[PDB]
């Protein structure tokens, strides 16, 4: 067909016996897309003595191209829950901890931090600290072992928290009125919360945070970052896959 | 009284894909409305409604000169994977699959002087051959014809036809799954010029919107960066 | 989305997660 | 028979906030009515109908002699946990939380001698500058002139204008979301007594109440005690 | 309050909790 | 609040007829319709809609000369495993299970050339003696006579009598329900041709259909191959 | 077929196996 | 009596109890 | 006979036992 283009609006042509549909589309749908644990991020707990390192679930940062990353900057704003299941592969001899009890504690966008000493359990002599803001309260704990337990994780919901109507992914402005290299694409909490993971532990494993993104709402657009080199011209590109020759 | 269950021997493990969530820890969160506009329930969506421009030689379109002819214009093994259709929404979308099964539209933005006519033509050649080059040969198979001058541009539909229901979001070694066949556009009519003078070269953009019974199915991580 | 066990409102849509207006 | 179970990976966990209570252990135990008035379901409810005295200086007031005129009177950066918004009922209450969205209001409780009078001026400052410091300055933004003498006080609501839908009930180095702006009273008339003599100074009580739209969300521990 | 489980009332409210009257 | 279970001892096992499935990792894959036709949901099915050469001597047939008489054409002992109805569709089928409860049918497909005649006898001898081995001996039982000349083949149905209800799809040392019998035909006349010289013997093929009351019950894994 | 215990719809037929058209 | 959960009648009374007439 | 619990017929009857005719 004679196409009068410019004006962006693509343009079709349509053969004969146009072929029928199967599958619905279905499987290119965001929300369910991203309905899914994924694994994004790992750290390292904290002793629960000493002062800590509040983490901050912003999953909109990218880069190692696990196809969860492109995929969030592929909208311009999201908003969505969060899920979060924290595991720990033992980096050592996993018989080194007979308890390992990690106070995940989740916060909410805004909540305050300085976590110091407070708490302390007696007993007997020795007596263990637990660190202040971790103990049980307003924001949701979890006490789970790193002993013999089958699946040393757990996890749970997380309602968004933020104030915007919607997150905007990359912000084209600034963060605060000090107009500061930083504060560029920043905004005053684009995320979900955050983490303070404290146990007995600390050392002897890690984690592997996770996200399951449940009611996903994307907007505005984006172009999708090719993700793989060009390759020689006129030619096709060849991933070794389920299929292929052999 | 108590309730008499077996665990599966399963258990207690992960499951990155379990339908159905998890223990709700924060509730009665009401959350604020959003009036932004400009979006999406799906994917497939924003490629059809949406065209990119395909990578030819490092530029996203090709030349029509006055002493072309028989030589090929364009060509590319139409597979979501081959080069041109490298840097395309439509080709970049699919990355986080593994299958498709649609027919692609192509856009050709003739950009030469408003002084210049080209005429020309477009091929699809079903896989078989080793890729003919010259029209002579092209010809007798599916192709069109146009001629700019008025126009302003033109579209031409790659079908789908093969054996297989999907294919191949993913190239590899000749396959008769992996390879639809070729596109290819030839100068049936070399470009002219109120001076070959002022008017050396036209050129033409190469558009890729997504077909009208195109779909991914089938969501993949991703491989190895290569 | 990927949610198809009728146990999943086991806890009401409340506690679930959230609400627009 | 046996029915068919797996545990979730988390399983054995404890959960802090998990929305479902746990074994009844001691039941049947009928309890005793109650007769006590005064009670309350919404904490929000008591902050409204109920005003507390923002702590200027150390006290909850500000003076008005016949010497000043330019000067700011009263001046505080609008956020949940600048000065003399510290004291208030309104204030110690959001610290269980982590935000706020609401105007507030606040009452001027002329205190001086029954043979003095004021007139006067109130503005609240939105965020961009750095604190105007002159009426002359500050009456270009949104302000509010009142005279004691026979009033016996005033209201002021310095309202809810900014981009988010919820603030924080934490004050923090400069964001778009701590700062609301500042709250000012000015001498828009030096005040005056039947002898300079007998009456010296008049004073003004700065009273909070909760504004009528103003609501807290989302609980939080308390961090430490700074 | 906190208990938007429909797994709740497996206790009858009398076991449960309190009365008044 | 929480529910109260109880494990069975056996809980966290195995089980490899679990009448139900597992968890559904992979959701919503819409699959795509088949127009593939010969397709079937019973394997009985097919075995009865279907004969098979039985291999006597390493052939699918016995042959007739006009010397024979007296002698024994064909014999084995009806039970799945019996010689000729080991290369059989329906016996070989037979082997992923345990139990078959049918009486069988053969088909007499005489192939001598169409100047012979071969007249003939069938003779189906329930067990209790050790095989007659004349006619004169097997035609006191049950047997049927038949002409080859314009039949141009015949049919048998060696039914199925014995006190068992299920018998064994498995052959072993002698029991009340492994052997069923044998099934015998005979030269009730010897062959006869146009001339003794251009045709010699005359041959009959042998085909094992499933019987119309025939079933085979109870899956059981493969032993060792011998 | 062997599947003849009625908790197998706990996920539905959609998240269970496929579909055909 | 001390048996407020509904799940005390899994086990029919016949099994659960005693009967008298 | 010794089932009396209402989770018996988990496995319709037919996987659970035998039939007659």
């Amino acid at each position: 067909v004679t196409n009068v283009g410019e004006d962006g609006e693509p343009g079709e042509t349509e053969p004969r016996h146009a072929l029928s549909p199967v599958d619905m589309h279905v499987h290119t749908d965001v929300s369910f897309l991203l309905d899914r644990f994924f694994d994004v991020e790992t750290l390292e707990l904290s002793n629960l003595t000493g002062s800590p390192a509040t983490h901050v679930l912003d999953p909109f940062g990218s880069t190692a191209q696990l196809a969860w990353a492109r995929l969030l900057n592929t909208c311009t704003y999201f908003f969505s829950d969060l899920e979060l299941s924290i595991q720990f592969k033992f980096t050592t001899t996993p018989s080194s901890v007979g308890e390992g009890f990690v106070w995940v504690k989740w916060f909410p966008v805004g909540a305050p931090t300085k976590t110091t000493d407070a708490w302390q359990l007696e007993g007997g002599g020795n007596s263990v600290r637990i660190q202040q803001l971790a103990v049980a309260g307003m924001s949701p704990t979890v006490v789970f072992k790193i002993a013999g337990s089958r699946s040393q994780a757990c996890g749970f919901s997380v309602p968004y928290t933020s104030m915007w109507r919607v997150v905007p992914v990359f912000y084209n402005g600034w963060g605060a009125p000090t107009k500061e290299k930083a504060t560029y694409n920043w905004l005053p909490g684009a995320h979900f919360g955050s983490i303070l993971l404290t146990s007995d532990a600390h050392d002897k494993g890690g984690c592997y945070l996770r996200y399951r993104f449940p009611r996903a709402n994307m907007y505005c657009p984006r172009p999708i970052p090719p993700a793989f080199t060009r390759p020689a011209d006129k030619t096709r590109h060849k991933f070794p896959t389920n299929i292929n020759k052999q | 009284a108590p309730i008499r269950v077996v665990s599966v021997p399963e258990s207690d493990s992960f499951m990155s894909s379990v339908p159905d969530n998890s223990t709700p820890l924060y509730p009665k969160v009401v959350v604020p409305p959003r009036q932004v506009p400009g979006r999406f329930t799906n994917f497939i969506d924003v490629a059809k409604q949406t065209y990119s421009f395909c990578s030819i030689s490092g530029k996203p379109y090709f030349e029509v000169t006055n002493t072309s002819g028989d030589e090929p214009l364009f060509q590319m093994d139409v597979s979501l994977s081959a080069a041109e259709l490298h840097g395309t929404y439509v080709a970049s979308l699919s990355s986080f699959f593994a299958q498709y099964r649609g027919s692609l539209n192509f856009n050709f933005i003739f950009t030469g002087a408003a002084a210049t006519k080209a005429k020309f033509l477009v091929a699809f050649v079903p896989p078989h051959s080793a890729a003919p080059k010259t029209r002579d040969e092209a010809m007798a198979c599916i192709h069109a014809v146009w001629d700019v001058g008025l126009n302003s541009a033109f579209s031409f539909n790659v079908p789908y036809s093969s054996p297989a229901d999907f294919m191949a979001v993913y190239s590899a070694e000749a396959t008769v799954v992996n390879v639809s066949g070729w596109l290819q556009v030839y100068a049936l009519t070399a470009l002219t010029s109120t001076d070959i003078a002022v008017n050396s070269k036209g050129r033409v953009l190469v558009a890729v919107s997504a077909g009208p019974d195109f779909s991914l199915r089938h969501p993949v991580d991703l491989p190895d960066k290569q | 989305g990927n949610s198809g066990s009728i146990v999943q409102n086991f806890y009401m849509q409340q506690y679930q997660n959230s609400i627009d207006a």
